[PDB]
């Protein structure tokens, strides 16, 4: 289905009985390796879909959560 | 870094210029040569709107923006 990050964020939170917090805690190799910062709050905001996420962001989650970058921007394609 | 060999190849095939892909883009061609350059990050829904105008296989989104160098 054709949707947004917002909406990716929650399926994988949903599917992988994981939290934000959770998340965070995965990233953090990834941030140090890509250089790209990511806070609890900024997180926060993406999931509740009050900012979206920007290249950089989108490929710090993307690996962290090792999923396609397009699956995590909402494209109707493979996750992986 | 990105790089953006294959983004570069879909632009000067569909649109020709940069300052054409701009314009079809909504953006400032300044703001284009900044994101092209890897100066400024590209935004949501800027991607999402390169993909239409492109009309690239979302599947090859990947390869297009989150390419590192």
């Amino acid at each position: 289905m054709q949707t947004d990050t917002s909406n990716r964020l929650k399926q994988i939170m949903a599917e992988r009985n994981l939290k934000q917090v959770d998340i965070l805690n995965l990233s953090i190799p990834f941030q140090k390796k890509f250089g790209i910062k990511l806070s609890k709050s900024t997180l926060s905001q993406y999931v509740n879909s009050v900012q979206s996420p920007d290249q950089n962001r989108i490929y710090l989650l993307a690996k962290t959560l090792g999923v396609s970058e397009a699956w995590l921007m909402g494209f109707d394609v493979p996750m992986v | 870094s990105y790089d953006y060999s294959s983004l570069l190849g879909k632009i000067t095939e569909k649109c020709g210029t940069q300052y054409n892909f701009a314009i079809a883009m909504g953006l400032s061609e300044r703001t284009v040569s900044l994101k092209l350059n890897d100066k400024v990050t590209w935004k949501d829904d800027e991607i999402l709107k390169a993909v239409h105008v492109l009309e690239l296989n979302p599947q090859d989104i990947p390869k297009y923006f989150f390419n590192a160098k």
